[PDB]
């Protein structure tokens, strides 16, 4: 009972872009937030975007503000993840959560996760 | 024979259960908000304000400024859409003790108050290390390893009084002594001979606390005193700076909020029958099928929350962070470090910014809790003689054990209790930081229900909760 | 000039001798009887019985359930064919006292008296260490080197008093102290005025014991309280402690059992013109053409009670098992290996089991028996200043000398007494077990009267004769 | 803004000079015997006399039998062709004052009479350490360097109570609690509530001279008692021994015989224009250009006269004997190998074979004389728990800091201020002998006025001046 | 002055027996008991055997019980011990004690002695 | 400002003998009193003799008791010092003292001196 289908990853050259797509199951698409994280080769899940339901705000990390944008999308249940100006460091494999309470950075607050998505940009 | 004492305290828990479950029907409140644990704090709160006979007695006659003596209340957590908004809500006392009693078939059934007082008890002493009243009082901020149920009422039975540390005891005493030295409070006024009963009821817990004898006669010396002075008050404060070392049995059970019984209940769960312990794994496994969420403000980090709750269930607030990263599996970071503050949210934060998360209350492995206070082995109690008187003019040494006189020196006083003053600073010395306690004893799966298999743990960072 | 002191002493010794031998004609007794030393305790007691004019003033208006005042008495053990039979023989006091009188001259002869119950106290030192006595005073049951004499009665007068131990003392005194915190016993009433003049005696007396200038000075603080507390008895036990180490001059002389000296006054020794001295070498010489048996319990070892009795002769209940056994030339074993009991046989014993055997009262060497307690030797008593107060804000250390000044905060108090204690102490720091003391001192061999040629000895087991 | 306080002392200086040359004209003495430092402590001590108005009141009404009270007087000593000869003169006590006011411009100005009282002090500390007042008050002989104005009248106002040390302060208010111990000297009488204002501010004067909070809050602790006893007694004691190594901020002050200031102001120097402090180079300065006498007992050596008056004249009677060795360029020699007496010439000594010598009261360099006691750097205060309370069942060590926990049991005491103690205790653990204070701090040369190049000292023989 | 005169020893071999004699002063005669005690070669002092004489009681050590009997003759003074059985462990000298008051194994309670009599069993 | 001229010294042998001459500033002709000192080669300066004013009375070291004698010249201020049986001991520089109140063996005493002159013994 994975929750949490992500997709859109792949192999991309720096200043390049990319659409990462997080299906949203029935619980998770009416949920309190929706976020994405990212691991980095050999280093532990860090932060990356976070979207809030009832009202539209976000929260980004300092290394992707600007560049990424995390959407959603309306008469569908997905998240949308857009990925510009991508650099090497953005190269981690990237996991949708999503929280029945919490909006923020830490991971331990998102209560439900995927399986990554690779993202390598060489 | 368990099973009597077990199904008596599973009948406590399912009286809590059903009536958190009746509680969160009367404030409708959703299968989420009632899971917040702040709100249970609220409710508990509410019930033990209730019944709370003494204070009611006193606030009636003489009430104070802020309500009506015959109200209680307090702040309730509700979310509707995705903002939180704290609303204050006011009970009738007797409406709550009515519903108590109607979920406790009829009965006071004043043991399951109790437990949610621990319970208060054990949050309270893993948030707060009450510094101000430890130097107002005259110990010292050191000493909080033997503060167990500070916030503990006096007014708690023999349930509430064994889970209460020697620090704890010894304060509570202080205070009465120190009182003393003011007026002529046990003087032959009816306050006095009552309190004169207190005052040596107290002195018989403290005595029962310890387990090597030297501290137990000493206690008894201090008791002998008809008008306590400044000489029993630094008595008392000898005795709890031995309790670091020579310590006392402290009794630890694992009580967890209302909301958690409440679920399980709920659930169908019925332990008058299944049977229930504190001592035993039946908490754990209860904390392994509990979802219990808990308000979060912006910047804190949702793991140091749930590891907060997690020691406020186990009484683990002055345990080695060794041994209980080794419980849970994950770290137990030291209060200093803590991104957190008190569970309890302010009465002036707004709730704009405050959210909730899940608690992480599972643990890799469980222990029994224990009512010992570790391994005190000395008794030389040699009656042999130690110094030659001579009789005879002949060229020799006259010999003695220098060691033993001269220790006997070490700590003298010029009081009752000069002596075992002596022996418990000569016991203090023959006890040593690594001195193993608990031999054998290990910690078990959570598949293990019977302890067949401990698991002996090997250790290498600090060890102490507070810096 | 000592034949006139040794004039005095042999008399007393001829009192004690012809009065025994008036008493053995008295039960009739034969040559075996007579010397068998139960028997000559029992004759010993009856007369110390009969001239206790304050026991008997106070048996007569308030008499014990046991007998009438009027007469004392005491199991005598007679021996027909071969079977012991004990007999218990009743005399009235006033027949004992004519006897007592007709033997010395007509003369009361306390000396007599008092001497008799020194060896009756040398005797009961070297067969209990009173350790009931010890904690139920308060003290530490391995002090008993300073118990000497605590079986005396504060009846006897200097020359008993001088017999007497540190500890002895300070129990002594302790009774009294911790009996007028219970009652005013040191009121204004006449109880009270008498009672401060024995307290204050026996202060002086305990003041005489010690030998160094702290401990006296010590002693004289304890004296100034009008009404003593807690504070001066942890004061005394604290002197009886010091007296493990830095001892006090205890008197020690050899006194023998009444059939010694009857047999020696019956084989024609006249003790007045050849003269004796307990100090001297006259006891251990009249100890070694003693012939005294002892009954024996059936699985003792008839040795180990001739070493009791000996040890008993010499009042070295406390001496070094070494010393005393180079003294004897036959082993001193401890008390935990002596296979005996009292000399004293209960009243439930049967004597169908009894025997006896002769005592081998007998010594290799002879040594003098010292007043003494051995060498304490400190008196550094500098004024010189310790401590710089410096005037110019220059770059340099600020001396002090920190070994002195902090030594003299260790062992302090809220006393008057604080600085004594610490002095005390550091004395007791600078001495350890191998000074030697008695320099020069050495044993002599038996037929050396003037002790002109000393032996010191080299030793190599346990040097205390209990446990 | 120095100059302000600068003239004001400038001042007092040429009032104490003015009058010692109206003085030296009323007296018509040569300007060899002006200079004299005799007939200069004569002449200040009949001025400290006369301006004596609670001695003088005390002796209307009860006069000493020696003379009448409205005239004080003092030894002369005159010299006429060669010989020596010493007479004995009186004035009225209010000619004298009279004398003194018209040479301070009419006014009182009693800053001039303490300045010569200070001097007197630091003479009298330079001459005497009074061994017999600290064995009668209970003090240890070896305190004489915390004895800085023990001969200063409790009279003396602020700036003579800032030049006293810790020892005269414990010594001042241990008259008072054992005055108090004998009679109700603390009882409602108005002496009572007048004594309570005086011990109080003494106590807070002793208060001020702590640099350490643990002994400044002992303090506190001994002030709180209503009824001071034996118990404040030993405290007090205690805070002195303590001040041996945690010493107390004590000023220092370089006061010089009047005869200087006279000599001065007779060659035309005006201080309120030019300036003045005591702290400052000019003592140094006007010691450079002085000429003074003493007289001289037969085989008394003039330099170590010399080295006693100039000790006399910067407060050093206490201080480093290296240091002081180092600011005056000659080898300052302890009292023990001064060739000297008294520099006061006694009233039974024969003119006929006294002498004279000029003084040495040059330096090679000076220094700023300090209000501090040195560096006390230690205040840990950790406020971490130390020992764990376990509450699992887990074979494991139970940690404890040892070293801390033990080391608050040394010391203790069945009083309030027992905490302070050992805490006091331990801080002077820390503290060693080589702790080298006052960090950059450096000697300077005569011709360096504004302190710019200061020299600190490498040193290699004693320290103590007294013994 | 010697109050014990020992005869009857010499040289057996084991299986064997002996009697040993013990002629009694007239001190010795009439006292409370008499005994033999025996001395191996390089032991101290050992007790072997006891009589007691108001009553005809004996004592005996457990190395001997049945094969030694310590008799005493009628109208002589002399006393005797009888040694049946006789082993290399009883090789020792057997000395003939007396004592006034004590009927013990303890050696310290016999008063008088003798010089000893060989019994060698080869 | 030298207050004191010291002359006749120079080189004698043993046994001879030398007369030293200190001639007096007119503030040391009246002073309390006027002596001799010594120093001998590497030691420091020791006292020889001392002359009072007031009075005649003087004071000399053990070393040259009888030997020396310190006089002064009346009619002029002069003073001198006789050195009579001299020995090798007597080899030093000779300083003029005088005090203002001082007549004594220390050297502290007196508070102008000279410049020595030599006397050599040999």
């Amino acid at each position: 009972q994975v929750q949490l289908q992500e997709s859109g990853g792949g192999l991309v050259q720096a200043g390049g872009s990319l659409r990462l797509t997080c299906a949203l199951s029935e619980r998770t698409s009416t949920s309190y937030a929706q976020g994405w994280f990212r691991q980095p080769p050999g280093k532990e899940r860090e932060f990356v975007a976070s979207l809030r339901t009832h009202d539209g705000n976000t929260h980004y990390t300092d290394s992707v503000k600007g560049r990424f944008t995390i959407s959603r999308d309306n008469a569908e249940n997905t998240l949308y993840l857009q990925m510009n100006s991508l650099k090497t460091e953005d190269t981690a494999v990237y996991y949708c959560a999503a929280s029945l309470g919490y909006s923020g950075a830490y991971a331990s607050g998102y209560d439900y996760w995927g399986q990554g998505t690779q993202v390598t940009v060489s | 024979n368990a099973t009597e004492i077990r199904a008596s305290v599973g009948k406590m828990i399912d009286g809590i259960g059903r009536f958190y479950i009746q509680m969160c029907t009367e404030l409708k409140l959703s299968d989420y908000e009632g899971r917040l644990i702040q709100n249970s704090l609220t409710i508990e709160r509410m019930v033990l304000s209730a019944f709370d006979e003494r204070r009611n007695k006193y606030l009636e006659e003489h009430p104070s400024a802020g309500k009506d003596p015959k109200k209680t209340g307090g702040p309730i957590y509700r979310r509707v859409d995705g903002k939180w908004r704290r609303e204050l809500i006011l009970y009738d006392k007797e409406e709550i003790r009515r519903i108590w009693r109607q979920a406790n078939n009829g009965d006071d059934a004043t043991a399951g108050l109790t437990h949610m007082m621990i319970w208060h008890s054990n949050l309270n002493d893993a948030t707060y290390q009450r510094t101000r009243a430890l130097v107002r009082t005259g110990m010292d901020p050191r000493m909080c390893s033997l503060m167990q149920g500070s916030t503990l009422p006096r007014r708690s039975g023999a349930a509430g009084a064994a889970v209460k540390g020697v620090g704890t005891m010894v304060m509570e005493l202080i205070r009465m002594i120190k009182r003393g030295i003011n007026d002529r409070n046990f003087w032959r006024g009816e306050n006095g001979r009552r309190t004169r009963i207190a005052y040596e009821r107290m002195c018989n817990i403290l005595k029962g606390k310890f387990q090597t004898a030297a501290q137990r006669t000493m206690v008894d010396q201090v008791r002998e005193s008809r008008n306590p002075g400044n000489a029993e008050f630094e008595d008392l404060i000898f005795l709890a700076r031995s309790a670091l070392i020579l310590r006392g049995s402290v009794a630890h059970k694992s009580c967890l909020p209302a909301c958690v019984y409440g679920s399980a209940v709920a659930s169908g769960y019925d332990f008058e029958r299944e049977g229930y312990s504190l001592v035993g794994i039946d908490p754990f496994r209860l904390l392994q099928n509990s979802q219990v969420y808990s308000l979060i403000r912006p910047n804190e980090n949702p793991a140091h929350k749930s590891q907060l709750v997690w020691m406020a269930c186990h009484s683990a607030a002055f345990e080695d962070l060794r041994v209980s990263s080794f419980i849970r599996g994950t770290k137990v970071v030291p209060r200093g470090k803590l991104s957190t503050r008190g569970v309890q949210i302010a009465s002036n934060e707004n709730m704009e910014t405050m959210e909730s998360s899940t608690l992480e209350l599972r643990s890799r492995y469980w222990a029994i809790r224990t009512r010992s206070g570790g391994n005190t082995n000395q008794q030389r109690a040699s009656s042999g003689q130690i110094s030659i008187q001579p009789t005879f003019s002949v060229q020799r040494n006259l010999p003695f054990d220098r060691p033993t006189i001269m220790a006997a020196f070490t700590g003298n006083t010029e009081g009752r209790t000069s002596d075992m003053r002596t022996e418990i600073i000569r016991l203090m010395e023959s006890a040593r930081p690594e001195d193993v306690s608990f031999q054998g004893r290990g910690v078990f799966e959570l598949s293990d229900e019977k302890a067949t298999s401990p698991i002996v743990p090997s250790f290498d960072e600090g060890s102490y909760f507070f810096g």
